[PDB]
């Protein structure tokens, strides 16, 4: 499910579901 | 960033997990 | 609305409406 | 940690700020 364009929320859920217990950092103007 | 890899071009798997903790 | 007990996706959601364009990092076994 | 503060127990602003960029 993750290899698709992925914006705002859609990206952060990606991002929560995949790294999971690890959490993740979201840094858009990177 | 991950904003020009994930959303404005397809993402991936590899990427994503770059920024996992 | 983000005084309230916020978990899982629910945090997440409320951690990307608040930082807007500064992103944000998530640690939850910190 | 922000699910100890946020989930276990209510949020604030205050909180949630802290975990911004």
């Amino acid at each position: 499910f993750v290899n698709q364009h992925l914006c705002g929320s859609h990206l952060v859920e990606a991002l929560y579901l995949v790294c999971g217990e690890r959490g993740f950092f979201y840094t858009p103007k990177a | 960033g991950i904003v020009e890899q994930c959303c404005a071009s397809v993402c991936s798997l590899y990427q994503l997990e770059n920024y996992c903790n």
